[PDB]
């Protein structure tokens, strides 16, 4: 081949770029504020008398 | 901020002109009756320092091991305490005012880590405790353990005799309130249904004089800040 036996495979291309983007990128708030809401649902029932 | 001379001499040419208590000049109080209006003047000051935060003051008890209980009383202060019946004093006021013994509500204690000791805390194994409102209780005394107490703090008891406390330091605002107060006492005590109807009056003033400073909030009793627990939560 006369060249570097590696592959790159990007799942989402940047411009004029190598590396790609993953999913986590667009969903780190997301994720962060799904999160907090679960746990309050969870204290409020939790902490309750019963 | 004022010298309790001043006090009576507000007194003799205030609410208290008309009575027979005062001189013949009206420019001061009987030696004879100066003790009453002390005892009234210590009694009108607790009621106003409890229902307003105006003094916050703190103190430094260094702990000693063998001890678990450690009353904030003036004797077990390095000042004005007795080397022959404490050995080692544990509260500290090497500068300043000395410890006036005016402790009312414990609010927060800090060791000299710079940690918060949860206060009161029954579930909690490091918490302290205070068995009584004047006595803080700490269950593991340390080598070198040192606590910072905030609490909210009376104004020292005002005395006549030498070497005592014999100045007034309240917000300018209370003063009718103070006098008001000192009033009822005074009139309420002479069982007369007319002076009775008269000491009711000053009651109410009283209160409504202090219903004013909550309404339009001239200590600046009430306290906000920013919101630290929606980082906690990790909302985000």
């Amino acid at each position: 081949d006369g060249k570097l036996p590696f592959v790159l495979i990007p799942y989402m291309p940047v411009k004029r770029d190598m590396y790609g983007e993953p999913d986590a990128e667009l969903l780190g708030d997301n994720q962060a504020v799904l999160g907090a809401v679960m746990r309050g649902m969870i204290d409020l029932l939790g902490r309750s008398a019963n | 901020m004022y010298y309790i001379e001043e006090l009576f001499c507000r007194l003799a040419n205030g609410v208290l002109n008309n009575t027979g208590i005062v001189t013949d000049d009206r420019g001061d109080i009987e030696d004879d009756s100066k003790p009453f209006i002390i005892v009234a003047a210590n009694e009108a000051l607790t009621r106003l320092h409890g229902r307003f935060n105006m003094r916050n003051n703190n103190v430094v008890v260094e702990m000693q091991e063998g001890r678990t209980n450690y009353p904030l009383l003036a004797k077990y202060a390095v000042q004005s305490y007795d080397p022959n019946e404490v050995k080692c004093p544990f509260i500290m006021d090497l500068a300043g005012e000395k410890f006036a013994e005016d402790v009312i509500r414990i609010l927060e204690v800090y060791d000299d880590k710079g940690r918060r000791r949860p206060l009161n805390d029954r579930n909690n194994p490091c918490s302290l405790f205070t068995p009584r409102p004047n006595v803080l209780q700490n269950n593991a005394p340390k080598a070198w353990e040192v606590l910072n107490v905030m609490y909210q703090a009376k104004h020292p008891k005002l005395s006549t005799a030498e070497d005592g406390y014999n100045e007034i330091d309240i917000p300018d605002t209370l003063d009718p309130a103070l006098d008001a107060y000192i009033a009822y006492r005074y009139y309420t005590s002479l069982n007369t249904p007319e002076s009775s109807a008269k000491a009711a009056e000053y009651l109410s003033f009283y209160d409504s004089i202090c219903r004013e400073v909550v309404e339009y909030d001239l200590t600046s009793d009430t306290e906000v800040d920013t919101n630290t627990l929606f980082r906690k939560r990790g909302w985000r």
